[PDB]
């Protein structure tokens, strides 16, 4: 109940027409992109553990600890940010246009975003109206005008519109002369087909002649005018308040699986570090007690170590051993699968399928953080008009066949009417012969409570009881607009739910005349039961933007109508043909490539770290590192991280000329098989064995009194050198022997690597630099490789620690 | 107009290996095959290496040792008799073990300065700050900075052969040739400031446990100091709790005799190391060694049972599989 005078004569507290679509400011950016980023449980602890090493103690560098979190950091705030000041840019349009105002008896020209509520405006013909007007006059009689919603139910068809009776006649013959009139509206909602309301015209002297206002009268924003001179109208909703901007709903984010089963794994590796820290402490303050094991008049502490606090040398303590046995969680992972997401998404731009000659371009990638989610998809929403139909397109329906093979519920939204839409499902195949149409249009409800007995009867009485094609259900949006908005009337049977079983359980479900916003509801409502389905929809007009935004991953089709869903989107496809090719072969392969490399990356720090861990035993738990500082630091830069990435970026794990010709192969990766329970386990206890196998094999090795044919004894360093060359060595045929597409890329990076690390061990050992405070490694690796016993020890221990491997690889070979 | 090439298109020829079990069935057998005798042949190696080890810490009442546990101003020494039953032929190594020695503690292995032991003028005048608190003494830098250094060895082992009367002849042992070639002669050297050792080690100061400075430590002078041999393999860490470091070496007699015939020795040691403060325990072994090293039956063991568990798995999965 809102009072607005047509010219603001008296015969407010309203918003001024100012859209705003973004989030981020032009200053208070920066200190809201880093609250949002480092409130994530991984981006905390990273920071935690630099500080913690700049402060305490670190066993290689700071450095390396806090140049890839600045890294990780910049990159995401960057993409952000320029996210969004497309966002600005975009609004920046709608705002900042020329509209044409009758102020003050004169043809004023203002600001499109200065429009205030109660003025009377003019558009003339092919022009966008500025906001919510209501039909005052028109340039011809009969008070009518033609007007296409080209962006509010996705059609082009002429709806007309009757102007105010006693109004007509004014035309731009003194229409400001002080016209007496209270436009009594009703609150705005996003109804987009119901209006009441009433005007009180008055006369010269005084009158009270009243007439209801309905849909007929109502002028909607984002709507052109066709075939019509000039008209005059009266604003009424001006900005985040009109029809159009209620149904926006804005962009919130969007994640991947495999990115929540990263944090998924970093949580569980977080309880692992701190029960290994934990226990170390623990172990270290008891061996302690005895007052000849520290301070053996062999090595005395200087004074300060006696004089430290002793409650304050527990927690020290546990922060040295919390920096040391850190590495299990690897902040190059978080490098590495930027690039890899960088990098990646160039092959869909690239390829050649995705190319139509008659629109001269190719496909586009907004967003690279979706790449894996491509390949997960379990629902798909399509839009009728401008996507399935341009007649049916080129190969529409052997694509909805294709994509039924594989597993996925087809779902078509649109805005038009039941008349055309039911005959298009009836074309595209989604419709056969022998299906019982199921039915809840508005031609069936007449009442209100007509409705709960009706789901009774189709649900409870009819279909569940048992034919799994036959049931398809149709509905219309004014049925569908009760069962969301009235369900919280009674409670001992939620209509939502009776709804979405009978939704769930059928094969494939048609709704039409539907609002932008109930497109985003539905798959809101898809969204949340029994777990996560997960979403996709295409669109490629204004009107699929909502449902767009709201899906997991959207899908924009450069059309006709305009690029409005084609920059909104994350990928965008010049045909509806392209989505087979789309997601059947680059989804699957990118899920494959990032899953592997997630837990091959966990693998390989967890087996990396185990010996240091299992060493502390056989000294006096000082936080003695096994390893050298530089083999600590190059572990996980240039030894292994070549190998894994060249893995990720271009390995066909099945050839896509069969992934193509065979949809059903989609089923394999159906449920995020590739990153559960069973493979995380595995790959966890293999790693375990590994790194137990490693240490015990050359602590065993070690009993000898010498190992060279001179007699010589060996220090730590070459202890340490013999369990990093096994180890190094393992990880690597790991990866070489799980390779099935061998490039000549895999060849150089592979053999490469090993030879990088002899060539580079040899290097470092053998010359003095000098410009270090020691040189405990000046020969050890050539040393080291001078004794047969060390040799053949290495050797079988490469084919110890990957025996399981190799009897697995056969046992998946039979039955 | 796109590039139809091979790296972009995701077109690029490769091999794409297919190993399945008919094609990798011959080696399970061609592994075990290979490497049962390996370990027959190691194991055997391992047998004939004779080694005897004799503990002399004390702390018995029994033991000849008994009386060196606690002396305090009478240099202590210690006299155990023990036989050999068959004769060592081949070359013969010396060694000495501690046990309950951390040589590998954290505190204790980062005390030392690298730099100033490769005959830095700058380093040798002023020690490192890691090496604490052995970094002055009495207002003077110690030559060797460090517990690492402190702490050396300084036993002296004598073994005497009682011939067929009951005089007994002493053994030549030799000191030269048991660290290693390369941190011996490159990265420990000595200042170069001047002809005559002495006068190099001028603002320095022998270590708190030592008894003569570190320029007087042997006659020649080429093991005589930062390069004594006993120096420069204590100097290097053990990795374990219980160690053993090379002392001398035996060299064959010319004649085709054995170095050691088999019959009663002695052992005169001079008791200087104190270890049972830390209840620490101390041996003196005799090696041989072969092309493999000691005597350790971990490798062959470990190649028979890898060899075994590989050929009947594989020969379990042959007749499994013979049901296609
Ligand atoms: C807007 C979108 C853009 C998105 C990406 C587009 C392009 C980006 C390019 C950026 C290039 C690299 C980014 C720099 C950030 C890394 C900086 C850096 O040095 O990190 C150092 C890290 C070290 O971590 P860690 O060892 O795992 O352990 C960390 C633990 N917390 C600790 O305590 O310490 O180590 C790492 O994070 C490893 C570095 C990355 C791994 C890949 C490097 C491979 C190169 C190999 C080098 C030589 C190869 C030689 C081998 C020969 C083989 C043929
Ligand atoms: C031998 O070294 C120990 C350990 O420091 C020391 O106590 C003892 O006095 C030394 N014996 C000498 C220098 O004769
Ligand atoms: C070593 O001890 C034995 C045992 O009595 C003795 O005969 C011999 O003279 C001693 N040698 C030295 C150099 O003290
Ligand atoms: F063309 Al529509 F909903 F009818 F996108
Ligand atoms: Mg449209």
């Amino acid at each position: 109940t809102r009072t607005v005078f047509v010219g603001n004569h008296p015969v407010q507290r309203f918003c001024d027409n100012r859209i705003v679509s973004s989030k981020y400011t032009l200053w208070n950016f920066l200190p809201k992109n880093l609250f949002e980023q480092f409130r994530r449980i991984a981006n905390f602890y990273f920071l935690i553990i630099f500080l913690v090493q700049v402060t305490v103690d670190t066993p290689t560098s700071p450095v390396t600890s806090g140049l890839p979190l600045f890294f990780v950091i910049t990159v995401t705030a960057i993409k952000q940010g320029y996210e969004d000041w497309l966002r600005h840019r975009a609004d920046n349009e709608v705002n900042k246009s020329t509209v044409y105002i009758i102020e003050n008896a004169k043809r004023v020209r203002k600001e499109s975003e200065k429009i205030k509520v109660g003025d009377v405006v003019e558009v003339q013909a092919d022009e966008t109206f500025p906001c919510d007007l209501i039909l005052l006059s028109s340039c011809t009689t009969d008070g009518t005008c033609y007007v296409t919603t080209a962006s509010l139910d996705g059609e082009s068809n002429c709806k007309t519109h009757y102007a105010v009776r006693d109004t007509i006649a004014l035309c731009t013959a003194e229409s400001i002369d002080t016209l007496r009139a209270a436009i009594e509206c009703e609150q705005p909602q996003p109804d987009l087909y119901k209006f009441v309301g009433r005007i009180n015209i008055y006369s010269n002297s005084l009158e009270a002649v009243a007439r209801s206002l309905g849909p007929e009268n109502l002028l909607l924003k984002g709507a052109t005018l066709k075939n019509t001179e000039k008209i005059y109208g009266v604003a009424v909703y001006t900005g985040m308040e009109t029809k159009m901007a209620l149904n926006y709903q804005g962009k919130s984010q969007k994640r991947s699986a495999v990115e929540k089963s990263i944090n998924a794994f970093l949580i569980v590796y977080l309880f692992i570090l701190l029960t290994k820290a934990a226990v170390c402490t623990t172990l270290k303050y008891v061996w302690q007690s005895t007052p000849y094991n520290d301070e053996p008049w062999y090595n005395q502490k200087t004074q300060k170590e006696r004089e430290t606090l002793k409650v304050l040398k527990m927690f020290t303590d546990f922060l040295s051993f919390m920096v040391l046995f850190n590495f299990i969680i690897p902040v190059s992972m978080y490098v590495t699968v930027e690039m890899q997401k960088f990098l990646g998404s160039f092959f869909i731009s690239w390829d050649k399928d995705f190319y139509d000659e008659e629109i001269n371009e190719g496909a586009l990638v907004n967003t690279s953080d979706l790449n894996e989610e491509l390949g997960q998809v379990d629902y798909v929403f399509t839009d009728k008009t401008g996507t399935l139909t341009e007649k049916l397109q080129d190969q529409a329906a052997e694509t909805i066949e294709a994509l039924h093979a594989a597993g996925l519920k087809v779902w078509v939204l649109t805005g038009d009417k039941m008349e055309t839409a039911k005959s298009t499902c009836y074309a595209c195949r989604l419709f056969q012969t022998n299906t019982e149409l199921l039915e809840l249009t508005t031609k069936t409800i007449e009442e209100s409570e007509r409705k709960e007995d009706r789901l009774h009867e189709l649900l409870i009485e009819y279909r569940k009881k048992l034919e799994h094609q036959e049931y398809g259900l149709i509905i219309d949006g004014s049925t569908l607009s009760l069962i969301l908005n009235s369900s919280q009337d009674s409670s001992s049977n939620n209509y939502k739910s009776i709804f979405l079983q009978i939704c769930m359980k059928c094969t494939a479900v048609l709704c039409c005349r539907m609002a932008p916003l109930q497109k985003a509801q539905i798959v809101r409502m898809v969204k949340n039961l029994k777990g996560s389905p997960i979403t996709l929809s295409i669109g490629d007009g204004a009107n699929d933007v909502s449902m767009i935004l709201e899906s997991h991953v959207g899908i924009g089709i450069k059309g006709k109508e305009g690029r409005q869903a084609a920059r909104n989107s994350d990928y965008s496809v010049p045909k509806f043909k392209h989505l087979k090719k789309l997601l059947l072969a680059h989804g699957h392969l990118y899920y494959v490539r990032i899953a592997h490399l997630v837990q091959y990356f966990f693998y390989k720090n967890l087996c990396f770290i185990l010996p240091q861990f299992l060493y502390q035993f056989f000294c006096g738990f000082s936080q003695q590192p096994l390893y050298d500082a530089a083999y600590l630091t190059m572990y996980n830069i240039c030894f292994t991280s070549l190998p894994i990435l060249a893995y990720s970026l271009l390995e066909q794990h099945i050839n896509i000329d069969t992934l193509t010709s065979d949809p059903r192969l989609y089923m394999k990766i159906s449920g995020n098989a590739m990153l559960q329970l069973g493979p995380f386990l595995y790959w966890t206890f293999l790693a375990a064995f590994e790194g137990t196998v490693f240490f015990f094999g050359t602590y065993f090795l070690f009993q000898t009194a010498s190992l060279e044919e001179n007699g010589k004894v060996y220090g730590n360093w070459t202890f340490g050198t013999i369990v990093f060359t096994v180890l190094v060595f393992t990880v690597t045929l790991k990866l070489a022997l799980d390779t099935r597409f061998w490039t000549w890329i895999n060849h150089f990076v592979i053999w490469g690597s090993l030879a990088f690390y002899v060539f580079f061990s040899f290097f470092w050992g053998g010359i003095i630099w000098p410009f270090l405070k020691q040189q405990r490694m000046y020969f050890v690796f050539a040393q080291m490789l001078s004794s047969v016993s060390t040799w053949l020890a290495i050797i079988l221990l490469i084919f110890i620690s990957l025996f399981p491997e190799i009897l697995l690889i056969v046992l998946k070979n039979v039955r | 107009r796109p590039d139809n090439t091979a790296f972009k298109q995701q077109r690029l020829p490769a091999w794409q290996p297919i190993l399945t079990a008919g094609t990798v069935l011959p080696i399970f057998f061609i592994i075990g095959l290979i490497f049962i005798p390996i370990g027959i042949g190691i194991f055997v190696t391992s047998n004939n290496i004779r080694e005897i080890e004799i503990d002399y810490t004390g702390t018995e009442p029994s033991s000849p040792c008994n009386k060196c546990l606690s002396p305090d101003v009478t240099p202590c020494f210690c006299t155990i008799n023990f036989t050999l039953e068959k004769s060592f032929e081949g070359n013969v190594f010396m060694y000495y073990g501690l046990s309950n020695f951390y040589q590998n503690h954290r505190r204790y292995v980062k005390s030392r300065d690298d730099s100033q032991l490769n005959g830095d003028s700058s380093a040798l005048l002023n020690p490192s700050k890691e090496c604490e608190p052995y970094r002055r003494n009495e207002d003077k830098p110690i030559a060797p900075c460090g517990a690492i250094m402190n702490s050396m060895f300084n036993d002296t082992l004598e073994l005497f052969l009682i011939g067929q009367d009951s005089y007994p002849i002493p053994i030549a042992l030799k000191k030269k040739g048991i660290a290693w070639w390369t941190d011996k002669n490159v990265k420990f050297r000595n200042p170069p400031g001047g002809d005559n050792l002495e006068e190099r080690f001028k603002g320095t100061t022998k270590p708190v446990n030592w008894l003569k400075p570190v320029y007087m430590l042997d006659s020649d002078p080429d093991n005589n100091g930062f390069i004594n041999e006993d120096f420069i393999v204590w100097m290097r860490t053990a990795a374990l709790p219980t160690f053993r470091k090379l002392y001398r070496l035996i060299e064959r007699k010319s004649d085709l005799h054995p170095t050691l015939p088999a019959g009663r020795y002695w052992l005169n040691v001079t008791y200087n190391y104190p270890v049972h403060y830390f209840d620490g325990r101390k041996r003196m072994i005799l090696s041989t060694i072969s092309w493999m090293g000691g005597k350790n039956p971990f490798l062959g063991i470990a190649y028979i049972a890898v060899g075994s568990i590989s050929f009947l798995l594989g020969v379990v999965l042959l007749v499994i599989n013979h049901k296609y």
